[PDB]
């Protein structure tokens, strides 16, 4: 090229002024860019560590325990990692010829139900499948979300059905480790920490609840679409319980100057928890709308609220209206009728709507797109904030719930739906067999969690 | 009712227009500095040599 | 008011390129200039064909 | 922006759409950006010189934008070190200088588009238009008082 | 091209070429005026550049196909020349000559 | 040289600025591309028909 | 002038299918200015005016 | 960027000087032009031969 402009082209836009220019830019304070400020930071390290096992051996479909190891400052990061067993269906199944084995969606936020965080033996924190997958579909930081689907499974390859060994799909499905963070009100945000250091008169322990592998295994038939439980000897080598899960934890080591100067007083800090309302079964045939009523403690922050078909234990994560069923290449295709069961929803306190009749539209884009850092990709994953950011860690507009009366939330249902829960259709039809709902609502609230004399506890309960 | 406020002076637009030197800052290059000038030889002695 | 730019960065290149042999051929105070030039009075008269 | 029929919209390539196989939309063979290469002027000087289109396209959006267009034109210039940050940064105003131009000169394919005589299911079948569009963001004081709102400085 | 090859020959120059080439630029107002004129003095100037185009019937004439009688009938090279005019001082003392500056 | 007027049309008037900021303008000169010529055979004249 | 826009061409359908060829022609603007060098506009020294 | 020190080419290094006369610098980029490939069926792998 032929640049003929050169530095001195910009000296009649830096002469070029005027009163807008005075009152934005100039002055004696205006701070200028092309200069860093810097200030000195603390000396620490970090490195990961094994979690010491307090409870048995982990098993499948039982519950195991494992506390945290002392001698670390702070801990903010834990995750759990578990392999997989190796599956090879046989010739010798219940659906014989026609049919197949595979993983089911998100087998990683599933397995995973009613996981706990305990201090001493009070419970602190508890979260569950459906809080998982409304988090890591609302909350999904871009960039990372092919790392978490080929780390949580959903890696097209778990996933994929497998026909019998005299088939033409003999494939197996891989035998590979896989790993689940953890979201706690610590690993949230680097300034939330536990201090390890300065609990040393409470047991900080995690209690995790398997689930059996009956109901985490799909046994899909090949022609008309249809769903069984798993048995022992329908697949090669049997159903193995006991399965070596770990849990790894990182540890944060800071220098004396703080670590000690710290200690001896009072803390207070800002924690997020989980409020989940009991499960409510729906039959579109008989009713149209239902109303549930939200009881709820503290300073509410957000609402999930999804309808999922529970027609079969072994799939999951299934919050369309129509099951999903096997397709041509050996591979899973959704059904071409698959929309979310609900068609409007809103909001009441006492006997007054805050929120009108508002469209399923509504939640499931105008409020993710405005107040969240994601939009899911996947139909339902319905949510209203009444903060400005989900996912700051600092506090936004909340309103508390424990001065608040008795609030109903209204769910109008969709004729897709209605039609779904009848049975009628043909082969891989997805609703072939009837169809049963049920509705489940998720808080985020905020609490204060109180450190002092060694010791932890909610100075508000 | 209060009285709106708003702009009502047009203000001074001087006609014609004016000058900036547009002018290299440092010059440090596109120019020598009386030495390394190709084509000359500095470390030499007067003409006195065809004398 | 506008914002011009005086001369050419091209042309102030040039000008400030000047060597000993630049300054035997031009420069000084009794040096002529171009661009100017000097108007002096003539005679008035008149011409016409004649048979 | 192609503007051969008012019925397609957001057609910023040389060549318009056509139908392809499977009932689904098909971008042809040939289908680029008309601009070749884009320079600015004020008042006889090129601040900005004969820059390639593919700089607009991409280099500038990578270092002062947010994301970067997943199709074809959509070419910016920004005075400020960050497009979307609302805090002001660095920008010029145009009321205390004159007049400024821009200069864009088209391509082999566009010239080639523009006129007809192309194939069945090649976008170029019939004679092809274009306009072109400039689009500025400026800022701008709004102060309140007296219970009204009006521009200070205008 | 065509500028450099009829504007300034045209301006301040003593003629005009009557063949395709010669393409000419020069400081002084009068290339034919032994008097100095405008010029640089490239000694103090740093690296410069001259960027030449080339054009579509030389690119097509490079290559041979031409048919008879055509010229180009076989493949074609080119070669680019560049010329500079400049001034010098000569002294003249004791019965011998030489450059005071060189 | 600076236009202020639109741009140059056959048929139409047009005005163009000097460029200012120099030291002494003493030449000038006006280039223009001209259109391409392609005869048709519908025109008037027909066979005997040249442009 | 240059035997080639001033030479006639006939229509397509004759011997004579020729286009008259696009290119860039050149006009000096006669000027005061123009007429000689030391009649220049001093530019520099006009600051108040609008050419 | 200032060139200062060769030509690129492939295979080789060459160093090019950061400009002078600006406040500051703050980016930095290379752009380069790929040649053009074609195939020929005199190649060592005959008809089984892809580039």
């Amino acid at each position: 090229c032929t640049t003929g402009a050169g530095v001195t082209s910009g000296f009649i836009d830096l002469a070029t002024y005027d009163n807008l220019d005075r009152a934005l830019y100039g002055g004696k304070d205006a701070t200028t860019y092309f200069i860093k400020e810097h200030y000195p930071v603390g000396w620490f390290t970090k490195l990961p560590t094994m979690a010491t096992r307090v409870s048995g051996n982990p098993a499948f479909g039982q519950e195991f325990s494992v506390g945290v190891p002392r001698s670390g400052d702070y801990v903010l990061n834990a995750w759990l990692t578990l392999k997989t067993p190796e599956i090879k269906l046989l010739e010798t199944n219940r659906l014989g010829a026609n049919g197949t084995v595979r993983w089911t969606k998100n087998l990683m936020h599933n397995a995973v139900e009613h996981a706990s965080l305990t201090f001493n033996d009070i419970c602190a924190q508890q979260f569950n499948t459906a809080y998982l997958d409304a988090w890591t579909q609302f909350n999904m930081c871009e960039g990372k979300r092919i790392g978490y689907d080929n780390m949580i499974g959903n890696t097209s390859d778990m996933t994929n059905p497998t026909p019998a060994q005299g088939q033409d799909g003999a494939r197996t499905l891989p035998s590979k480790n896989l790993v689940l963070p953890l979201p706690f009100f610590f690993s949230r945000d680097c300034g939330l920490a536990l201090p390890t250091v300065v609990l040393p008169y409470n047991e900080i322990r995690i209690n995790i609840k398997l689930r059996s592998l009956q109901e985490l295994l799909v046994f899909q038939n090949k022609d008309t679409g249809n769903v069984i439980p798993i048995s022992a000897t329908d697949i090669a080598g049997g159903l193995a319980d006991t399965v070596e899960a770990y849990v790894y934890m990182t540890v944060g080591l800071v220098s004396n100057v703080e670590r000690c100067a710290m200690a001896g007083t009072v803390r207070d800090m800002v924690v997020e928890q989980m409020q989940a309302a009991p499960t409510h079964i729906v039959n579109p045939q008989n009713t149209n709308n239902v109303h549930v009523d939200m009881r709820f403690s503290h300073a509410v922050k957000a609402l999930f609220f999804m309808v999922q078909n529970v027609t079969y234990k072994s799939v999951g994560s299934n919050y369309t209206c129509v099951t999903p069923v096997n397709g041509p290449g050996n591979t899973v295709m959704e059904p071409a009728m698959s929309v979310d069961p609900i068609k409007s929803a809103s909001l009441t306190y006492e006997n007054t709507t805050r929120l009108a009749n508002m469209g399923v539209e509504y939640y499931s884009l105008v409020q993710p797109w405005y107040f969240s850092a994601s939009i899911p990709v996947y139909t339902g994953y319905h949510m209203y904030s009444y903060a400005l950011n989900v996912g700051s860690v600092h506090p936004s507009g909340s309103t508390n719930y424990g001065r608040l009366t008795n609030a109903s939330i209204t769910v109008t249902m969709s004729p897709e739906s209605v039609v779904a829960a009848a049975g009628g259709g043909n082969n891989n039809s997805g609703y072939n067999e009837p169809q049963r709902f049920a509705l489940v609502v998720i808080a985020v609230n905020h609490n204060v969690i109180r450190i002092m004399n060694g010791s932890m506890g909610f100075p508000i309960l | 009712k209060r009285r709106p406020h708003a702009q009502n002076h047009a203000g001074y637009k001087i006609k014609y227009c004016k000058q900036v030197p547009l002018i290299p800052l440092h010059g440090g290059d596109y120019i020598l500095n009386h030495w390394e000038t190709r084509g000359v030889d500095r470390m030499r002695i007067p003409g006195i040599q065809h004398a | 008011t506008c914002t011009t730019g005086a001369g050419v960065t091209s042309g102030f290149i040039d000008l400030a390129t000047y060597d000993n042999l630049d300054r035997a051929l031009y420069g000084g105070k009794d040096a002529t200039t171009y661009f100017i030039k000097e108007h002096y009075p003539v005679g008035w008269f008149t011409k016409l064909p004649t048979m």
